[PDB]
């Protein structure tokens, strides 16, 4: 079928799920803690065995009291709302959601491969054929979310795990929301931010295009194109309208990066009359076969070593805190439809 | 280098979503 038919049945499938959504679908007694996985201010994620399966997973718990400090309560309910609604190859599958007195619980597939940023930083660059298998995937990725309405605003390799095909998931969708209209929350990673969001300007979908030419130069320079020690000089840096290449870069990866690290709108890949066509059709994407990429056809040009679905060699170790489940239920009414 | 001054900046490690 055509890519506008492929994404209308997409849609409709995402609207049934938004529209209804699941709730409550497994207990936290069901599982058995492994070990942490990784942490941040949205709480953490666990290493857990589903003892009715054997399966692992990896299970994102948040404190509900956490979440209300920090404001975060409407962009937890889109997480998993968003979360439970979409299917792409590309995008972490939400097994289980449920919740109890002090935290709420996303059961996720787990990923033992780990995160691109551990291997991007351990490596050191990606090659260019490298860091294009892996940008077809968000590309096409962003195609999807986007004709849902969908913005994802976070973006960046520590929120991309590799599989054990060496595809990569889409994982946190902390920021993540539908929205028709213009939206301005501050929200992001410095080193990933449009200017338009440092300037607070009402912003669209256009950010995660930006935000797309951020990691395609990350990965192929080995460090981003706007750094500093502190968030402040980055944001001089992005705003600046200025953008320096490693002399190593390809005419047409440097031409790509002009287009989506592009400080005007009315310019930006993704966001002109052709949308995503604009990008796809470029130069730098010839050799891709997008069918072949969402087929999962293609060799991936590395494999993570696999070591077993509970090994946790690829992440690295956390202290490791007690999962505390108050006799008082806590903030229902602001989390009563999670 | 730029990959020398990244690499002696406080910014190699995982980076935070930014909070107001
Ligand atoms: C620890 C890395 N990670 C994973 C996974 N880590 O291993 N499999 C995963 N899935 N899912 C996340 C969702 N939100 C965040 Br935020 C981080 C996540």
């Amino acid at each position: 079928e055509s890519v506008k038919e492929f994404l209308a049945k997409a849609k409709e499938d995402f609207l049934k799920k938004w529209e209804n959504p699941a709730q409550n679908t497994a207990h936290l007694d069901q599982f058995e803690r492994i070990k942490t996985l990784g942490t941040g201010s949205y709480g953490r994620v666990m290493l857990v065995k589903h003892m009715e399966t054997g399966n692992h997973y990896a299970m994102k718990i948040l404190d509900k009291q956490k979440v209300v400090k920090l404001k975060q309560i409407e962009h937890t309910l889109n997480e998993k709302r968003i979360l439970q609604a979409v299917n792409f190859p590309f995008l972490v599958k939400l097994e289980f959601s449920f919740k109890d007195n002090s935290n709420l619980y996303m059961v996720l597939e787990y990923l033992p491969g780990g995160e691109m940023f551990s291997h991007l930083r351990r490596i050191g660059r990606f090659s260019e054929p490298h860091a294009r298998f892996y940008a077809a995937q968000i590309v096409l990725t962003f195609e999807y979310l986007h004709s849902l309405d969908l913005i994802y605003r976070d973006l960046k390799p520590e929120n991309l795990m590799i599989d054990q095909q060496g595809y990569i998931k889409v994982t946190d969708f902390g920021f993540a929301k539908r929205v028709k209209g213009r939206t301005w929350t501050l929200c992001g990673t410095p080193e990933y931010l449009a200017p338009e969001i440092i300037l607070s300007k009402g912003y669209n979908k256009a950010v995660d295009w930006w935000a797309l030419g951020v990691l395609i130069y990350e990965m192929a320079a080995g460090y981003p194109p706007f750094f500093a020690d502190q968030p402040i000089q980055i944001y001089e840096k992005i705003v600046s309208g200025k953008v320096r290449f490693p002399s190593h870069f390809s005419s047409d990866l440097k031409d790509l990066l002009r287009n989506l690290l592009q400080v005007d709108l009315t310019k930006r890949f993704g966001n002109l009359k052709n949308g995503v066509n604009d990008i796809k059709n470029h130069k730098w994407f010839a050799t891709t076969d997008w069918i072949a990429i969402y087929q999962r056809k293609v060799e991936a040009p590395f494999i993570p070593k696999f070591k077993g679905p509970g090994d946790t060699s690829n992440f690295d170790d956390y202290e490791e805190e007690e999962i505390r489940v108050s006799i008082n239920e806590k903030c229902g009414k602001e989390f009563s439809e999670f | 280098t730029t990959y020398a001054d990244f690499i002696a900046s406080g910014r190699t490690g995982r980076r935070n979503a930014i909070h107001d």
